[PDB]
């Protein structure tokens, strides 16, 4: 959000990755 | 930048920077082996690749060993310089090392 | 339709007539190391038929009082065939695996096999603070018997072991599990003699039971490395 | 099929299904696939627009909660007469997720983790008035030269990232980056660190962050104080791979996954879940 | 073999260099273990006088 | 060829090379050039897209780490009976990178440096409760009038840049600019400062920043306190010229590059690198 | 210009500064077996860096009373490195060779080496009707010393041995011969443990002579297999 | 092609037939002080042929037990010729240098010279806290012998001295190093009698060794100032 | 980044100069 530092790892936590793929676990078959 | 491959006793000062090789009566003899730990103490430590990397912890990329022969112009010889990737012991015979 | 399955790798081939399916582990098929993920700069040897083939391990006797069996990969294969000679002569390897576990019995036997391939199975010893040594982990071709498979020998749960790539050999339904493992390491390649990425684990969740004449029912394991690379050539170690 | 899922999925209505050939309740566990029987396909459902967000189950939100990783009460006094085992106004700490079991079991849910440590160092002080002590927390890498004294010349911090902070200040928060040589922290390392057979099993030093050498910058004061330094690590920017069974048995050590279990159920070796009378006995039964 | 005539020195020398390449990279900066400091240097008290 | 290099260079694949005339492994050290033998040209490589950033080896990131440059514990008490050698509640300090060897060896990697000093003055206090003392750190130029007392009238700071700060506050951070009369700080000065032959060798006063006269603004309190003032310098906006061999032998003095070396290897005079048995003896050998 | 030569094969590389040229034997560079010439139907493993590299043999002491030295290929290399392990694990092989024979002395020494690579060198024993046995032919890595190199140990002539692919190491002019051998067999592939196609032969036509201090002058041989194929995978034999 | 080199400066000229190359130090060729970098406002005298020429120093006897030799510039040249008279009569100077170090022996001798030009070589005395005085640093035309050249007499390393502008005189390969030095000072001009920017350093990394008749092998140094400016005219000092 | 001062030296460290020229060191020859 704010991130006045020069390093991209120093930012806040990226709590926005809503992409999920359960089908590599629930349906791992070919 | 020069390696101290001759990091032994009785090599006092500047004799540590050069490796004395001689005529040999036996076949395919080991002349020297070099510890490749840049981050640890050894011949690579007091080098430009060594002293700067001891300001760091994680290092990558390829090294570059250059060996300048300083015999006479009449002196003829041939050497093999085997970089063995780790896992096993330091190879003591040439048949082990040229693989 | 999916009960018959022929797996042609190299000169090896395995047909099976009671198969369930074949599990492409985490939805990932094995591949060679791409250039953007590559780290070792020298050209890797990719033999593609001398290693990419089914190396059949020693069968283990599936019995009543059996607790389990585990083979750590590639530790099961570091001395077998041209995969073993490429392991001993190279510092690095990157190989997926195609485990095909064979275990059949009659239509009167019962039992269930949790054929589960555990990535990075850091084992724990029981009732001691000493870590498991080299001989307790690196069993080689023989594999190891589980001591407490109910906790998978690391304090975890067998009940949740289906989070890993797994298939079941229910002797009622099928007789062969097939798990196709990709390269599962944080590093792109690794040193095979001191690290094992996948650990095939075979566990009697339902024991072998019948009322007929007790024939020996063994469990045969046929692990095929897939998409082998090998960097860092040197002398052999063994 | 990878898809963006922000809320839990809706439930479509269904009707009476009497169909040959299509048996959606019948599935094959032996394939290893989890059963794809929808609730529409099994029982008769209504239309439900499910607005329940799945955002708190995100692995970023799962693990980015600053949990305790280190805690040392150490005496702050004259150490001229103390033994050469206790903390002489400084402690080294190899930064280690394994010391405290709430964060350890959460991080050992996965096999490989890629996170940035947000180290918060809470220093608190008790008397054996309270002083406003200044503390240095010099970040030393794994295996590098750790200091030997409080006033040794390793604390000058020519290149090691020291953080100087006071007890009266808010707690010192720094961000340790993703510092593994591999592309993820091997939480479990089925293998050995060394090439010889003396190496410690399971301990990958690439998983190890480094040392956290923490001293008190002030000199020794005439009365002794017990200074307790709590270190809180918040994993952030988290990518997580290959989830595992959560550990049921109690931990024995920080170096390995040894297990003993409780003496009785629950969480015992022979019985993880607490026992009941029979398989047909309901423990919490609504008896009116 | 190293083969010299009767007027060259029988014990020749090798100077071994090492550099790094353009592939090379360094990260996770630390202080050097190549240097130490047990006490104050001489005249460092005289920088305050 | 000057080029912008953000990541380490990629490795192209190569094939079997059997060519007369082109011998890329054979190079001439006697020219002084470092050998341009690519890894493609020496061994047979694969295509590697190298994404390793070179940003942490930047000379700005190399030297902009605030390292210790001064440290004085000095008594804070009645100085009416003390000798006329100790700090009577003030200390002058000619600002000097040479006092502490971690920053000194880093700055003596180069010949000429152009940096801005980001001076952070950490004052910490111990009792011989802690007081909240106010400190003045008056920046005096090189050779100018330094104060003689704590309450002398040089501390009024008509034009000298004093910084007034407290112990309870965060540490006072000021920015000393590039204050050399030359275009770079001569880290090594092969020459003499004076025109007569009495001048000190190696000490260029243009390399010298100035004096840092630091007093405690409060009067003397009935109990005595030991106040330790640590000064941390962060070089910034750094331009660096002509790198040098890093110093291997231990430093002897701050005024010069004298050397004695350790008694034995490592870092001794006759033997910088630690000894081994023979040239064909491998010390850390993988023996199984 | 042609005196300097760097030969980069695999991780191995050889520079030489006094070279004459490099002889591509019979004007033929090694290649893999094409599909129209192929016989074995299974996919051959082509490691391309584990074998296609310089395997340096043991040096032999070039002396006054020396008669000669011969190494039969691939018999010199059937136990060395990953070429040896591919030989022992496979029924077939097809590989060219890049022989680089190293022998240097001072500018005061004299001598001439006939570095000649003889295809199908059926040796003959002297003054007997008994054929040379297995131990007389298959010397392995050590190689064999010529008994009568003036007739090349088969009744032929050394004087006409330059009809074969050959180079000379005249210690006056150069110090390294380089012969690049293709697959020389009537069959496309062959069984390596009972047949040798090329025989490197090294013969003192002018002996080592000087008047200075007699340093040991050895002859080092660095044979690199080229374009290796291997069909017919099985267990190792050795 | 690059072994022959003729360096024509002023009336002086030096040919050499075994040269390696000539090192333009830090990729920088000497030039006069530009107007945007200029500080002294008066018009500098630029004699361009009276100083821009090879002033050959005294030769030093390259022996077995020799530790090294160093000449500080322009301290080696502050009393020689018209460079010396321009030094003594002017407060400022700005001059690059073209050092050409001559040292040859036979084709039977061995040895290596690290001809390295060190900018701002602040020397250190051994085993004392006293700084080196005026006589220990400003040796003049004679130069100084290294006391501990393995640490370059300042606690640093000889092993890393190749970070400076350097060339090697390997008596096997060449016999003359040539280093072309620019103006290396933080100031644009400087006072020559109390400061030395470049220090030519000549170090026996491999000592002089042979088995023939021990002729005297000396090391001759020919330093040419380049692009001389001189501001601040006054009487001479010497 | 922020730099609310009136002096350009008072700013943060300029950790952005990725221009390097190793060929004035590795190949200093003409």
């Amino acid at each position: 959000q704010i991130n006045f530092y020069k390093d991209s790892y120093a930012a806040s936590a990226s709590k926005q990755d809503f992409s999920q793929d359960p089908s590599k676990f629930t349906e791992p078959v070919v | 930048s020069m390696m101290e491959i001759n990091n032994t006793e009785s090599a006092v000062g500047m004799e540590r920077l050069k490796v004395d090789i001689s005529a040999l009566t036996d076949v395919d003899q080991l002349l020297f082996n070099i510890p490749l730990d840049i981050q640890l103490d050894g011949p690579l430590r007091n080098t430009l690749v060594g002293n700067i990397s001891r300001y760091y912890t994680h290092w990558s990329g390829s090294l570059e060993m250059t060996f300048m022969f300083c015999g006479s112009f009449m002196a003829a010889g041939k050497l093999i310089l085997c970089y063995t990737p780790p896992g096993g012991s330091c190879p003591t015979t040439r048949e082990t090392a040229m693989l | 339709s999916d009960r018959v399955l022929q797996l042609k790798l190299g000169n090896s081939a395995i047909v099976t007539q009671e198969a369930a399916n074949y599990c492409c582990a985490y939805g990932e098929w094995p591949n060679y190391l791409p250039d953007h993920e590559a780290v070792a700069i020298d050209k890797p040897t990719q033999p593609e038929t001398a290693t990419d083939r089914f190396y059949t391990l020693k069968s283990v006797k599936w019995e009543t009082g059996s607790t389990g069996w585990w083979w750590k990969l590639p530790d099961a294969l570091n001395n077998i065939g041209m995969f073993g000679q490429n392991v001993q002569h190279h510092y690095l390897y990157r190989s997926g695996f195609l485990i095909h576990v064979q275990c059949n019995a009659t239509k009167f036997h019962q039992g269930a096999l949790l054929v589960v391939a555990i990535p990075e199975h850091q084992r724990g010893a029981h009732n001691t603070n000493t870590s498991p040594g080299f001989d307790d982990i690196m069993k080689g071709e023989e594999g190891g018997t589980f001591n407490h498979p109910y906790v998978l020998d690391d304090g975890t749960s067998l009940a949740c072991a289906t989070i890993f790539p797994h298939q079941w050999i229910n002797l009622r339904t099928n007789n062969s599990a097939t798990i196709v493992l990709p390269w599962m390491n944080a590093a792109p390649m690794d040193f095979p003699l001191r690290h094992n990425q996948w650990t095939l684990a075979i566990i009697p969740v339902v024991p072998l039971g019948t009322r007929t004449t007790s024939s020996m029912v063994p469990i045969t394991v046929s692990i095929a490395p897939m998409c082998c690379e090998f960097n860092g050539l040197r002398h052999a170690i063994t | 099929i990878e898809s963006i899922i922000k809320t839990a999925t809706d439930t479509v209505k269904s009707e009476i299904n009497a169909e040959l050939g299509v048996v959606p309740s019948l599935n094959a566990v032996e394939t290893g696939a989890t059963s794809n029987t929808e609730p529409e396909e099994a029982i008769q459902t209504r239309t439900v627009i499910n607005q329940h967000g799945v955002s708190e189950t995100l692995v970023e939100n799962f693990l980015s909660r600053a949990a305790l990783v280190s805690k040392r009460s150490f005496e702050y006094k004259d150490h001229t007469s103390s033994t050469a085992r206790a903390d002489k106004n400084f402690f080294k700490w190899t930064i280690n997720t394994r010391s405290f079991v709430q964060l350890r079991r959460k991080l050992e849910l996965f096999t490989y983790l890629r996170f940035d440590a947000e180290i918060t160092i809470l220093t608190t002080v008790a008397v054996n008035g309270l002083p406003d002590l200044t503390l240095q927390a010099m970040f030393v890498p794994t295996g590098a030269l750790t200091p030997e004294k409080q006033d040794s010349f390793h604390w000058q911090s020519g290149s090691n990232a020291s953080v100087f902070f006071k007890i009266s200040d808010p707690p010192a928060r720094i961000t340790i980056p993703f510092m593994c040589i591999n592309s993820a922290y091997s939480v479990f390392y089925d293998g050995f660190a060394g090439f010889e057979k003396n190496g410690l099993y399971g301990i990958n030093p690439a998983d190890t962050i480094g040392n956290l050498c923490v001293r008190i910058v002030n000199e020794h004061q005439p009365v002794g104080f017990t200074v307790t330094v709590r270190v809180y690590m918040k994993p952030k920017h988290i990518k997580a791979w290959a989830p595992r069974p959560p550990r049921t048995l109690p931990y024995m050590s920080i170096a390995n996954a040894n297990y003993k279990g409780k003496e009785r159920a629950p969480n015992a070796l022979s019985a993880i879940i607490g026992n009941r009378d029979s398989v047909k006995t309901m423990p919490h039964n609504i008896v009116n | 073999n190293l083969i010299v005539p009767s007027e060259s020195s029988d014990t020749c020398s090798l100077i071994g260099f090492i550099a790094a390449k353009d592939d090379f990279s360094l990260r996770l900066m630390r202080d050097s273990p190549d240097i130490g400091q047990l006490d104050h240097l001489h005249a460092a008290e005289a920088a305050y006088q």
